[PDB]
């Protein structure tokens, strides 16, 4: 979302 | 008021938590459990600035504390830290440095290659391999020895003094 | 109107109550029942926000109230209380922090040190001692008299602080 | 070794209890209930001299203390305090001077006058007035700060010098 | 194989147990019944001799177990255990110095002054008076953490030590 | 049609497994399973000919695959690899080198000395060392990384060459 | 990098 985000 | 925190990677049993201890509580910790991470503050005056420090010691554990992954990611600077007397520790240190930069997704991430256990006569790992290394690497190379507190304030103060670079 | 949700811990007998009727009553209580847990709400103007205190006043009765459940489990900020002239309150407080951690499951959670008493002239705490344990847990210390008011809005002003950098 | 009775009055708030614990407990108080009346002993060395000095910190009450009554019989010299940011302090002296007169029953009674608050910046009482004043008294004027300690030493320690005087 | 008698002695909760098991099963114990006296042993290498240590873990039952008398009589060497952030701890330890020289009803007892929890942060024991009173004593003085495994086989190999010179 | 037989050996995790899929599918793998041992053909163009390579990649395992005894056996070269930042590899190499003239039961067996992971910053094995070694042996030293291909082709091209003058 | 472990 955010600090995942787009990374996985 | 100025926190700084640090982060302290390397290999097991390279003097991580015995610099952390030597650097907060001013003595030598010959058992510190290799397990064991933990955070630690200090207030201390670096070039007559006062400023917080707040370390994290790693110990690498896998098992996976929510706490850790916000200290890979909120962490400001590392010490990567090697002994002088270990040649595997000073290989895995491109590894921790390629990890930093990964978790950080930056080439600019403060950082300072650490040679600890400078008090021994065992050497290994010369410091013109240590300092060719950090050169490739543009950070400062820093020898300590957390027995007799050798660089110990050093090793600290130069990656607050890194970090006070970054941020201006 | 934002409302803080305040707990006061601490040993028994070093004034949990005394500081919290001094806050919201503006008078010093000589006998205040040590099992009577109690909250207080009082309206305060902090920083030119008004906000409204909800203040735990914690008795550790074994006497299990849902009110102070809730407050621990909801409880946004800790005032560690300990007494300037009782050692041992002081020793006790490392306990509450771990407790406190524990119930957030965090290790950022707004905490005040709190030495009440700073009013009698039989200190067995050194200020000193107080402000190392205080810069180890990198949280603010004050020194509180609920009997002369010294400090006390203060002390609860400056958790209202360090929750609004938390949540922020 | 001698004992000096020293009594701090004043109009309220001028800060007689912030000075008065500056000079006893080297530090300065947020909030010293107004009403408080309490007496101080420390032990000092003024001029190679030790001494001891036994102060008492008035809070205005009516309210019958035998201490209270018996200091101003007995009390040896008066600091005389204003705030320099505060008019109606300054106007109330000469109330507080004619009153120690007539406690006394004496016109040479050992005074000093006390601009407390000299840090601000907020001043409506200038140094030359009050000088004037302390001159028509033939006594001294001495400017103070309870915050940072300014002439706090100088005040209590220059009552002193003029009981010397007095007694000699 | 020499067996060495040791006995860990101290006010109830200074970490006996948890010093004890930490040396013997290599792990930090929550909860070890404070009432419950055991007696351990271990194969150690201290200075190339192997040796058998027999600790008895003392847990002061006013309870009279046949074990308990036999090593208060045959052991050979005592800890003297306080905890840094326990004053009574500290204050109780020459009431069991008192206790084993009139066991022994020697003044020459093998003996090391430990104190325990280094880890902790709320230290009320300075070092500098744990060292005056080792010193006063003529015996070791050795800092310990059962949690993180700091000094502790050198508590008890500094004890073991203390007993070979005994002897010998 | 010229098939060479070329058997990669070293130290688990030196690069065996990624030189060879370098070689033979143009990419770099970060995870090759370090247990299986895998075949390889290619047709390449050396020198202006055409051969078959047909490649054993080792894993060192133990369990018995009749295609690795007719290979050790069969294996006209071997490429002897070690990592230029693991001491430990290059250590090996001895023993490498020792196997295969045993399983030849000969002093000349086609052969090269192999330096992966050339690109790394952390070099710990002096490539005058290799150099040494392979020149006490009368064999070529290469310096190869199979991260940027770099002497990947030379490497295995140049083992090849081995066996030409061999044979001839 | 812990938030794959080593996922590919
Ligand atoms: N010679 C020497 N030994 C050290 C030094 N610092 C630590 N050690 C030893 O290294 C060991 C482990 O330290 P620790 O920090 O737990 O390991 P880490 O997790 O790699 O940091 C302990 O046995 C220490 O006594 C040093 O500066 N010099
Ligand atoms: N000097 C001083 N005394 C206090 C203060 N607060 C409470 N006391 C006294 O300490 C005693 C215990 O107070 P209490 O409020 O029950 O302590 P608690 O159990 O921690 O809440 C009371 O009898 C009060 O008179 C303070 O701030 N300063
Ligand atoms: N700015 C300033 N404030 C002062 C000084 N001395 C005392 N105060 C403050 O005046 C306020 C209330 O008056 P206080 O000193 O309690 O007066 P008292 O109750 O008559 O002794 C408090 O905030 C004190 O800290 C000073 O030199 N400068
Ligand atoms: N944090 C910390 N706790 C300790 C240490 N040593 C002992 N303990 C504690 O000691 C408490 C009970 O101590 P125990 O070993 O039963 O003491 P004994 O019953 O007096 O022998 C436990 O709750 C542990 O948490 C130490 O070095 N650090
Ligand atoms: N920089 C560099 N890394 C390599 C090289 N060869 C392999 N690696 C890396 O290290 C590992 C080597 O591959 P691996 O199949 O495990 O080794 P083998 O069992 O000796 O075949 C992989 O994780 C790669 O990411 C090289 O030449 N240079
Ligand atoms: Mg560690
Ligand atoms: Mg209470
Ligand atoms: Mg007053
Ligand atoms: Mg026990
Ligand atoms: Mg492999």
């Amino acid at each position: 979302e955010d600090v995942v985000g787009g990374c996985c | 008021m100025t926190e700084y925190k640090l982060v302290v990677v390397g290999a097991v049993g390279v003097g991580k938590s015995a610099l952390t201890i030597q650097l907060i509580q001013n003595h030598f910790v010959d058992e510190y459990d290799p397990t064991i991470e933990d955070s630690y503050r200090k207030q201390v005056v670096i070039d007559g600035e006062t400023c917080l420090l707040d370390i994290l010691d790693t110990a690498g554990q896998e098992e996976y504390s929510a706490m850790r992954d916000q200290y890979m990611r909120t962490g400001e600077g590392f010490l990567c830290v090697f002994a002088i007397n270990n040649t595997k520790s000073f290989e895995d240190i491109h590894h921790y440095r390629e990890q930093i930069k990964r978790v950080k997704d930056s080439e600019d991430v403060p950082m300072v290659l650490v040679g600890n256990k400078c008090d021994l006569p065992s050497r290994t790992v010369d410091t013109k391999q240590a300092q060719d290394l950090a050169r490739s690497y543009g950070i400062p190379f820093i020898e300590t020895s957390a027995k007799t507190r050798q660089g110990v304030d050093d090793a600290f103060y130069t990656l607050v003094r890194e970090i006070r670079k970054h941020k201006e």
